């Protein structure tokens, strides 16, 4: 809890409801709550990610009033949206581009995370509420993109069971009950139909327990020096309140990632998007040219860049005697891209918050910026020569990031002074 | 004393077992129904099948390759020993699990013209390419990029295995039974 | 397969104030009906869009009359009966023939540098320019090293990707030497095989240019009111946008 | 607020949480909240509406796992699950009589809240929350009906659109917007699916705030006397923690409703159902003796009350010149039966808070528990001679109870002296 | 100022336009979508109907009765006066819409014979029972008990209206256009 | 239409430990395949489940031998084939004759005595037991109101209620005076219309239990698991509630 000031019942009408449901107290030590007044640009989109939430299920459930979860009906009801339901065309590619929009702001806005250490304490339950958000995100937007049923749907639903269809002994038997049967077949969609409005909802919750995360402890600031605490004269020169100085600089900000969006949508709807998918779903037959979204295109190529010639991989189907192939190798090192992620608040050790002021964290962070760009880029290349050894190099530092390089950086770090106080950043700016 | 602190026990488990027994019907559901568990057998007709072209059927949900193979593409899998092999399983359902992983052995005849497998990549189940692709003479798997050679034997790519071969039989000449 | 070079084509919808050519929706129109109907299909294209603005926009009578051609197996009934504006164009006729409703959407007629999406970002999927390539793309005679070896049934086409190339035409190290690859289609298209309405030249060239944006219309009917929308919608956030950056700019002034 | 003793962190772990996210200060001031320790087995009646809540959202996702919106598949998709799906049939049983139980809930509920003066001041915000909740379970549970399809599923769906295109001049747009074309057809029964999925989360928004309310001022008792707060040990005196005391309370009378419950799912699961729901929709056949349920009739049953010979709605056609007619006039008495109900806080004048002191008072009550039973009762009745009077002298009683006796009771009342405080009842009892 | 004030509203109704603006295609979508837009008429072969057979058909989504009226169904309507009917309008779409509710203007002979009307209860939508049922020998609705006569006309229950008349002819001696 | 009277039937099925009668209901399909197929159909019912536990529990090659007397048109294909097991009995050859998958279920057999559904708390929803009035329910002669009065197509059946009724049997007020009224169904049972395997006894009252008991079964196939699973809930809330009384009567021993 920062330093504010409490709310105090004004009108008549408010100490009539203040006394029986304080909502109007919550509400004004919530959006008051002191925030740093040294904020750039990268603290707008907590903001676009909360739009994109409500754009998602608003019309995500407009989208349920029209469309068929069955296999004979999925990939016609969506052409029935677009052609027939008026302005159904547009719902669509807001639905599915908005999706796009949801995935480029978490990775700047958990690249704003890993550079400015906003997740060292006390900011640790900002950071797992963070996790499980992207993991429900993840699991939702895929299954999102089984429901048009088309090529690239199909077969990336056989996939996922698949992967939980690798673990050693269990994995057999969870395929076929996440599968429903056989193979991928009516009682797959349906059920994934369920979820991807489930899970969003489920997302919404956790984006409450995020809110009140932030709330409590404070915004981190490009610095790193937190709030003073000491009294309410001196937070007013470090910080200002989240209302209506940031809320309309988010705002602002809103309307120009909406402007640039609105084009995509309205002009190039297609190009994040691949072609494939509005081919109808074939059992007998893969595409040639298989490349899921971009933003699951990372995970890709981990999946790929672990075969069964790799050095690393065959150590450890040694020691395992046998029990850890490619296969289920591939499988932990994808989600395991997620657990070494997870765990960075007990991987880096430097004490200083904000990575500004370390100068040999900030050549290790642009390089995993340019990894994780690079690791998209190969997953829709061809895995033959010469990008299946970049693949590796790739998935290799990423691994190396988190669990080899952080925790030795934080022993050999040579940190520099941050400045003394919010206010003296903010003035000598 | 026994009779006291043995109350708040077993009023817990009580609990306990009340809300295991009313959650494990809820993850039951999901298991596959009926009508699908009642699938059978398939009679496939291969009568107009020529050398070099591949028949693919569907069994069970997936693809199942009928391939009559070319003169090259049969001393091709000929060619590879046991030890030149990543898996020597033949992954079959007709001779025993046991059996090695020889072209003799991934062929329902003993001239091995016909080819009858899974169309199922053992890595995640997708279709492989078939005709000849990849890097032996084989069958290529475009979602993850797993080269199989003329006999349907994996040699290169994530995935464990060889592409299994279901119960399959020639009932006559000119017709082949699948399951 | 793969994915290789195509024909530029300045389609009229190209570009940002593209918009459909009323005249050649019909023309397409007619060499979809004349030529590939016979052996492909439309089984998602509702034949009442015919009228509906940003098309063909025929009149109500001419759908009316059009739509009779086609036989339809009555969904309640069984027996079948003639075509009404409400039914759906039929199945493909060739068992092997795929669905024309949406091939100038699921297929890409340009290849980023690396991968990048550069090109598609500056050109485009590409989907009604690779159909035109498809269409003029056979050529009189084979490639010499095929002389003697097309697999029985199949025809060379430059901008087909996923057909058998022989043996004969491999490289060493199994790489295809040609350009193309041999398609199950046999050319659809012959010089001035269709009279159209307002006497159009009806070369192979102009008929897989008229077919391309008809094939364009029949993917995507609503592709001018989403344009008129997006520009709408780009119009009104940069106002929302200048008014916010006056607002905020004004606002931290009593700070610093 | 009460006053209570905050939270202390115990071990290590607590203390480690506390800084940084205060959820377990919140869950123990909220679990351990003082309660008073009078309430009799009518008390319960809030947490069995918590478990129904859950039980038809968590029955309600597997359902939708299996489940096809469409009207050539949906009612055929039902029945899939009844014979192949494994278990399937228990928990549809459960999700239809779970409504039943969810809504027996709440009368029970309400008729508590109405007898011992729940809505009079401070607590008008719970009241007005609990109104809204019921708005949604009643819309919920009919969108619900609709989806298996059947006979009644119809021609219910039809009705809920002549409901709204009832209204003057706009209904008959409004009803094609609600149906999406001249007639209840399968864009009816896909947005129907939607929203019932979609309302039973803001159901449980609602509740929170609902939760949110009574805690901020206090449960309500028996008695009517306000908790003695002038010093932590003379509430503890008049209060017990809600937490474990009435926690295993409310969970025991749980038990023995679920006990009552799953006896009903398991042995007649169509008692409290209607047989023509088992036939598939026809649009060109009505049954004749259409029956809604039991938790709808005393609303169906005012809506046929007011047909066009009553002498009041003559009244009111006169009035209005003919636009007040038996149609719009029969619909604002069934959406004024929630109207009434809702405004009872500044219709009830009687100082009193409790209905146990208040004689005259007990008299009005129990005809009205006794006038929703016979305005159920008569719903499943035929309109023909003498029902009809019935439920209209019962529709009646309703609006005098609200409207007319209520503030007139405030006046005439003849008291009875409450406890001086809670810790006085107890000792008798 | 007016530099100053109009800023602090035109950024606010932008953001209230943007609101609404927003909201209004996620209205629209609920409404008719083109394949219903476009029904038309249709032809009904009436050659088998004998008097006091009635005859439902679907048109529009709705339920339209053809009844060929016996003997006596006829009288019941012409007998009523126009002052003890509840609704003096005829809601026919063929007559304007100020004619009177008569028996001749509910049928399309001037015998009264055939009745077409509407099978769309008017208080909210159900299917009134046929034959020769309720107080009034002609149509009951059993939704909440709606009495029409032998011409369908409303005499009793919340019903405002007469069940409407579509637009109806008799193209040839054997065949009726609805709509 | 209304609610009559019925003919209280002891099935097996009914009560919390009834179960349902293995060669009760092998003699109901035998009924069903000769006599109601004919007309009827069951459209719901998956024909593999006449060897299914908790059923007739045939066994599986039998149920293969019934299952291809049955002709199925291909969901792919087209071309009609014999019947699966996999595959539902065939929708009702006639027209208007309802499905009797749920007829079972979807008819009350009782009645509350002023509709207080005290009966039906008592006795059950009656859907069998009214199954088997409507099959025996059948008069020699009419009702002495209809004597030289039927409509030519219908039959009096005492139990039927939903059918039309001859003005010349309404009393003066309108309400009918029969108890039951015309419906649509010739009298499908005859005495020993049917043979059975163990020379069992072919009644008309028979057959109707019978086949009763088998359309129960159509309607709910999972009765057999309800009443155990139900049982073993209540076993398990019973012993829930017992522990949590106990807990709760010494938990608020300390106060009072
Ligand atoms: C039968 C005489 C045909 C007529 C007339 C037309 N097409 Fe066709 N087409 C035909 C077959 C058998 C196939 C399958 C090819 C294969 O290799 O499997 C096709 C395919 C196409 C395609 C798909 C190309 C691809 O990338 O896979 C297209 C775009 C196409 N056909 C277009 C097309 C047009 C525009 C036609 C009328 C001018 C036309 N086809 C006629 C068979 C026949
Ligand atoms: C044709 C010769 C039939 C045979 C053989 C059987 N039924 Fe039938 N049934 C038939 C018709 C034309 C109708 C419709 C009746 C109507 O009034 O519209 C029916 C109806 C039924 C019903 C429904 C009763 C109700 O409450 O509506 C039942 C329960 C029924 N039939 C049962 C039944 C049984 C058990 C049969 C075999 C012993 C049987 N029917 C044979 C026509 C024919
Ligand atoms: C729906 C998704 C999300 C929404 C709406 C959201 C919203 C917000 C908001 C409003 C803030 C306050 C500061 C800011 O606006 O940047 C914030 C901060 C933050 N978020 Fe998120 N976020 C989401 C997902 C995530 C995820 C998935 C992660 C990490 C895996 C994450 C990590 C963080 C961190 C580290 C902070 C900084 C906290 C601080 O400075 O005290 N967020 N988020
Ligand atoms: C909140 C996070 C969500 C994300 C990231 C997401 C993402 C996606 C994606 C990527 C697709 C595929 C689009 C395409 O292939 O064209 C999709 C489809 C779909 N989604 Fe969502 N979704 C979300 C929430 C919801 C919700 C709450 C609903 C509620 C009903 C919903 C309903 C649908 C439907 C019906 C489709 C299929 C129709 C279509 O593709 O346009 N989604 N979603
Ligand atoms: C999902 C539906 C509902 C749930 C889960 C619920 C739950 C609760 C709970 C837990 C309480 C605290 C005391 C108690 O348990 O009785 C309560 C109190 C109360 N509820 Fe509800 N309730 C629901 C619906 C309603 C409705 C529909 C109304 C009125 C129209 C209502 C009126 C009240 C009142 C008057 C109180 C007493 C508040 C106080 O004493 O401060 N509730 N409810
Ligand atoms: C307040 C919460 C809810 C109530 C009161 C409720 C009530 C009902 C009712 C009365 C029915 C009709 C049952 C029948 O006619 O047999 C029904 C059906 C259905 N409900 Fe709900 N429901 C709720 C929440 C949900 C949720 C959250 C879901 C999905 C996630 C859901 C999914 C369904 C489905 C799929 C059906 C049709 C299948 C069936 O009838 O068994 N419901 N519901
Ligand atoms: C970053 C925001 C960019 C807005 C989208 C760019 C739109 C220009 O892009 C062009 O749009 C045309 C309109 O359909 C398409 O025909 C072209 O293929 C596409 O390249
Ligand atoms: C209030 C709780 C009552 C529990 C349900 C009463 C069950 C007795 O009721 C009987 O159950 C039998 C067994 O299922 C059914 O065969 C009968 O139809 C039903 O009437
Ligand atoms: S799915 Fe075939 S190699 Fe991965
Ligand atoms: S719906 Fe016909 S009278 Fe009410
Ligand atoms: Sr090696
Ligand atoms: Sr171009
Ligand atoms: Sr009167
Ligand atoms: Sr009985």
């Amino acid at each position: 809890g920062i330093p504010h000031d409490h709310y105090e019942p004004r009108t008549g009408i408010e100490k009539w409801l203040h006394s029986r449901l304080p909502i109007v107290a919550l509400a004004y030590d919530t959006i008051m709550i002191p925030t740093p007044r040294n904020l750039n640009w990268m603290w707008i989109w907590g903001v676009v990610l909360a739009f994109c939430l409500v754009l998602q299920i608003v019309t995500g459930i407009v989208l349920a009033m029209h469309y068929t979860p069955h296999v004979d009906l999925a990939f016609a009801s969506v052409e029935h949206i677009m052609r027939n339901v008026n302005g159904g065309f547009m719902l669509r590619y807001l639905h599915a581009n908005g999706a796009s929009l949801f995935f480029i702001a978490v990775y700047l806005h958990i690249f704003r995370g890993l550079y400015y250490g906003s997740y060292k304490a006390p900011r640790e339950v900002t950071w797992i509420v963070g996790m499980l958000i992207y993991l429900a995100m993840m699991a939702t937007a895929f299954m999102g993109y089984v429901l048009p049923w088309g090529q690239m749907s199909f077969w990336g639903a056989t996939v996922i069971t698949g992967l939980f269809g690798a673990i050693p002994g269990i994995g057999h038997s969870i395929q076929t009950w996440l599968l429903g049967g056989p193979a991928v077949d009516n009682a797959t969609l349906n059920r994934f139909f369920s979820l991807h409005y489930l899970l969003p909802f489920v997302i919404a919750a956790l984006v409450a327990i995020h809110i009140w995360a932030f709330h409590s402890t404070g915004n981190n600031n490009p610095t790193g020096v937190e709030v003073r605490r000491t009294s309410k004269a001196e937070a007013q020169k470090d910080t200002v309140p989240f209302w209506p100085y940031f809320i309309i600089k988010d705002v602002f900000a809103l309307a120009v990632v909406l402007l640039v969006f609105f084009a995509i949508v309205g002009f190039m709807p297609n190009y994040l998007g691949h072609p494939d998918n509005y081919i109808e779903a074939n059992p007998l037959s893969t595409p040639a040219h298989i490349v899921p979204e971009w933003y699951f295109l990372p995970f890709y190529a981990i999946l790929r860049a672990f075969t069964a010639d790799v050095w690393v991989v065959q150590i450890a189907n040694f020691i395992s005697f046998g029990i850890i192939d490619a296969k289920f190798f591939g499988v932990l090192a994808m989600f395991g891209a997620i657990l070494v992620m997870a765990l960075v608040p007990w991987l880096d050790t430097s004490p200083v918050r904000s990575g500004r002021y370390r100068p040999m964290f900030k050549i290790y962070f642009w390089l995993l910026a340019a990894d994780f760009v690079i690791l998209t880029w190969v997953g829709a290349q061809q895995t033959t020569f010469p990008y299946d050894w970049i693949s590796l190099i790739a998935s290799a530092y990423w691994f190396a990031y988190f669990l080899v390089i952080l925790p030795i950086l934080g022993a050999i770090e040579k940190p520099v002074a941050p400045p003394a106080t919010i206010e003296e950043d903010f003035n000598a700016h | 004393g026994t009779r006291r602190d043995f109350l708040y026990y077993a009023t817990a488990g009580a609990g306990a077992v009340a809300t295991g027994a009313a959650v494990w019907p809820l993850i039951n559901q999901m298991n596959p129904s009926a009508d699908v568990q009642a699938l059978a057998s398939i009679f496939v007709d291969v009568s107009s099948v020529e050398p070099g072209v591949q028949l693919t059927v569907k069994f069970l949900g997936k693809p199942i390759f009928i391939r009559r193979r070319t003169e090259a593409d049969i001393e091709l899998g000929r060619s590879v020993q046991l030890g030149q092999l990543v898996d020597t399983n033949a992954r079959n359902a007709n001779i025993d699990a046991g059996a090695e992983a020889t072209d003799q052995n991934r062929t329902l005849d003993e001239a091995g013209e016909w080819l009858v497998m899974w169309g199922v990549c053992t890595h995640l189940g997708c279709v492989p390419i078939g005709g000849v692709s990849g890097d032996f003479g084989g069958w290529f798997c475009p979602c993850h990029g797993s080269h199989y050679d003329s006999a349907g034997r994996i040699r290169k790519g994530p995935a464990p295995e060889n592409l299994p071969i279901p119960l399959a039989k020639f009932i006559d000449e000119t017709t082949i039974q699948l399951g | 397969a793969g994915g290789g070079h195509v024909e530029d084509v300045p389609f009229s919808f190209e570009g940002p104030f593209g918009t459909f050519d009323q005249h050649q929706l019909q023309r397409g129109l007619q060499v979809y009906t004349e030529v590939c109907a016979a052996c492909h299909g439309m089984k998602f294209v509702p034949i009442r869009s015919l009228s509906e603005p940003g098309g063909p926009e025929l009149p109500e009578d001419q759908v009316r009359a059009y739509a009779t051609q086609f036989t339809v197996t009555d969904e309640e009934t069984g027996e079948d009966r003639e075509g009404k504006p409400t039914d759906h164009f039929p199945h493909s006729a060739l068992e092997n023939a795929p669905d024309l409703s949406l091939m100038a959407k699921a297929r890409a007629g340009f290849h980023g540098p690396m991968g990048t999406g550069i090109s598609q970002l500056f050109n485009g999927i590409g989907g009604p320019e690779y159909i035109y390539s498809v269409l003029t793309g056979f050529p009189e005679e084979p490639p010499k090293c095929a002389e003697g070896h097309e697999p029985d049934g199949f025809y060379y086409n430059r901008a087909f990707q996923n057909g058998s190339v022989p043996d004969t035409c491999k490289d060493a190290n199994g790489v295809k030497t040609t350009a193309g690859s041999w398609i199950a289609m046999p050319p659809p298209l012959m010089d001035d095989l269709v009279e159209y309405a307002d006497g159009h030249d009806a070369s192979v060239h102009a008929m897989a240019e008229d077919v391309s944006a008809f094939l364009m219309w029949a993917a995507e009917p609503k592709l001018m009111a989403r344009k008129q929308a997006g520009f709408t919608a780009v119009m009104f956030l940069t106002v929302l946008s200048v008014l916010l950056y006056l607002t905020n700019k004004r606002l931290w002034a009593g700070v610093k």
